[PDB]
């Protein structure tokens, strides 16, 4: 079964300048990856834990 | 803070750290029991850390105080970031000393060209991961409303101002949100947003504190 479309969305820090540790699926490296989210205007490719990211988007690389 | 300098221990005694098991936003002490921050920094069970320099090392002179109330502006809009301001009441009044002190609120709005001090523990680079241990500082001028709107078409409200440098290289960044912009000894701005950090023609955008002084006074008076 094909994965959700969110796995294809880009990393989006957004405009806000908070420090919110999150995870996103990097479609270039093919792995769930930590990033610092700003706190507003994010997309669906934005998870609170590594497992939550991996459950939606499994490693390809 | 990108392109700034090490403030020096406790040289910005109104600067606080908001902590949720880690530093996530800054804030400003405006009286012994109240802190001003950004609405997008709202969390439950916030611990306010006062008198900090090195956020990663226990010095012994810090004060940790739990938030008892956190109140965002009733007109805050998370999509446009209009009214990006929040008040945090401390469970107990902070002990005031040379390391923990309140910053005054303005009676009038500051003018373009005024040099201000912006501070925080945010990213010190415009990409990657370059987070400081100690508090960073930046001197930056308020930019004209016209240049702010040109930099961010259709995004600047009457409750925002730009400050910084159109050439890039010097700005606030992720981790600085909620922190102070102080001009002539008055809290004129709150670190809010921008397109990235320290990018050409993309200066930092700040909540216009002079527009909220009356709301602050009444909120304190009713809580």
């Amino acid at each position: 079964e094909a994965e959700a479309s969110i796995c294809s969305e880009p990393k989006k820090v957004g405009r806000c300048k908070g420090y919110f540790p999150r995870f996103y699926f990097d479609s270039e490296t093919g792995k769930c990856t930590p990033f610092i989210y700003g706190g507003c205007g994010g997309n669906g490719n934005n998870f609170e834990t590594l497992h939550q990211c991996r459950a939606i988007c499994r490693a390809l690389g | 803070i990108v392109g700034g300098y090490t403030c020096g221990a406790n040289t910005v005694p109104y600067q606080v750290s908001l902590n949720s098991g880690y530093h996530f936003c800054g804030g400003s002490l405006i009286n012994s029991q109240w802190v001003v921050s950004a609405a997008h920094c709202y969390k439950s069970g916030i611990q306010v850390r006062l008198g900090e320099d090195n956020i990663n090392v226990v010095e012994g002179n810090e004060q940790f105080i739990s938030a008892s109330k956190s109140i965002v502006h009733p007109s805050y809009n998370s999509n446009t970031l209009n009214n990006d301001i929040m008040l945090i009441k401390l469970k107990s009044a902070a002990s005031l000393n040379s390391r923990v002190a309140s910053i005054s609120l303005p009676t009038s709005c500051a003018s373009a060209g005024t040099q201000c001090l912006i501070s925080g523990w945010g990213n010190t680079k415009s990409s990657g991961t370059s987070y400081p241990d100690v508090l960073k500082c930046l001197k930056a001028p308020i930019l004209s409303d016209s240049s702010c709107k040109s930099a961010y078409p259709g995004q600047i409200t009457s409750n925002m101002f730009c400050a910084g440098y159109l050439e890039g290289g010097k700005d606030s960044c992720q981790g600085d949100s909620g922190g102070p912009v102080v001009c002539s000894g008055k809290l004129q701005g709150i670190v809010s947003w921008g397109s990235g950090c320290a990018q050409k023609n993309k200066p930092g955008v700040y909540t216009k504190v002079c527009n909220y002084v009356s709301w602050i006074k009444q909120t304190i008076a009713s809580n």
